């Protein structure tokens, strides 16, 4: 009858653009619970994935860019 | 056709039931455990022969991974509905087919949360569930998996903590040294990997089920022309200790074991349209049926 809502949620895309960039991702992933990373691999020209609550979105994104690494907004709102 | 719309648990196992009825000569349909909210996890043996290698085929362990347990039943259809069409892998090829190993997870993702991914269990006072796939008991908890209780990637209060992987487990081994072939599907990214998953050092054999791999991802490219990486699994994964795979490979002595990786599609790859199952199923075949016809070939 309830499900869960996902509203306020955002998609972001990820494209490391090295090893080292790629490992950036992987440690915010082991340190992070709270979000949700779809996707995440070694293989160059790979795009990770990562479902980020709103709580979360402000310091994910300081995180990318702290570490200047390139991301896209794939989903803007997952709409509940 | 099971390759029009996602299945629900129970219409998965009415249908492998009704296969159980209509080919009793060729099918038998066994409970191989009991979920922890009760639902019956169940294999389909097809072809069972004395003497024959085994292949023995699951999905379905990470719940929002959709397109997994629909790949594993159109092979169950094809091999038994359309069994004259695959007589190279139905000679001296036995199947057991497991296709969803957590249907708590499963269900769970179908009416509250699209992209749950562990079982349900409650592994305390926080959270509900373990991730299936760190949760195998070799090298388990050692890299790559969360400690913490409310993590998708925790590795479970123990190894083996939860019913569904211990239904992998002892499904298995009831083999008795006769499977063969250790066959995982997940999604998604157009990968076939193997062992090691927790480690970068190569296997001693490694070569033996690259061929195989290697035998999926070229039919497949001859097939509609998609590209899937083969390799080691920290070749493209970060290394993770507690899969199947691994397990597979080491306690239960399976010569070849790996992990596919299905193609994604929607806007959160887990979830491609239904509209598109068929073509990603169909596809997904072509290498699955490859390799096994490989491992037909060696054994
Ligand atoms: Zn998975």
């Amino acid at each position: 009858p309830m499900r869960r809502s996902y509203e306020g949620y955002k998609v972001y895309g990820i494209v490391p653009e090295s090893p080292d960039e790629a490992e950036i991702l992987y440690q915010i992933r082991q340190s992070n619970p709270d979000l949700d990373f779809w996707h995440l691999t070694k293989q160059p020209g790979d795009e990770a994935r990562v479902l980020v609550a709103p709580k979360d979105q402000r310091s994910f994104l300081i995180k990318l860019i702290r570490h200047g690494l390139h991301y896209q907004e794939v989903i803007s709102d997952v709409e509940g | 056709d099971v390759s029009t719309s996602y299945l629900r648990h129970n219409e998965i196992n009415e249908y492998l039931q009704t296969l159980s009825q209509k080919y009793p000569s060729l099918v038998s349909v066994e409970e191989a455990g009991t979920s922890y909210e009760g639902r019956s996890i169940k294999t389909i043996t097809i072809n069972k022969k004395p003497g024959n290698a085994v292949v023995f085929l699951d999905a379905g362990i990470h719940a929002r991974e959709w397109i997994a347990p629909a790949t594993a039943l159109y092979a169950i259809e094809q091999l038994v509905e359309h069994s004259s069409e695959n007589q190279e892998v139905l000679s001296n090829l036995t199947w057991v087919i497991m296709p969803v190993v957590n249907p708590d997870g499963y269900e769970f993702s179908h009416e509250t949360d699209r992209f749950w991914r562990k079982t349900r269990k409650p592994t305390g006072k926080s959270c509900k569930g373990t991730d299936g796939n760190r949760n195998f008991d070799y090298h388990w908890g050692e890299v790559g998996a969360s400690t913490q209780a409310c993590a998708d990637t925790f590795r479970g209060e123990t190894a083996f903590s939860e019913p569904e992987t211990r239904a992998v487990r002892d499904a298995v081994m009831k083999l008795k040294g006769s499977c063969k072939f250790y066959l995982s599907l997940h999604s998604y990214g157009n990968y076939i990997l193997y062992p090691w998953g927790w480690t970068s050092k190569l296997p001693e054999t490694w070569e033996a089920i690259d061929e195989v791999a290697q035998a999926g991802a070229e039919a497949i490219k001859q097939s509609t022309g998609s590209r899937y990486t083969v390799g080691s699994s920290t070749n493209v994964l970060y290394a993770a200790a507690g899969g199947s795979d691994d397990w597979a490979f080491a306690v239960a002595e399976v010569p070849i074991s790996i992990t596919m990786e299905l193609p994604g599609g929607g806007n959160g790859g887990f979830n491609p349209p239904p509209s598109s199952i068929e073509k990603i199923v169909n596809e997904s075949w072509v290498g699955i049926k490859a390799m096994a016809l490989k491992v037909a070939q060696m054994f």
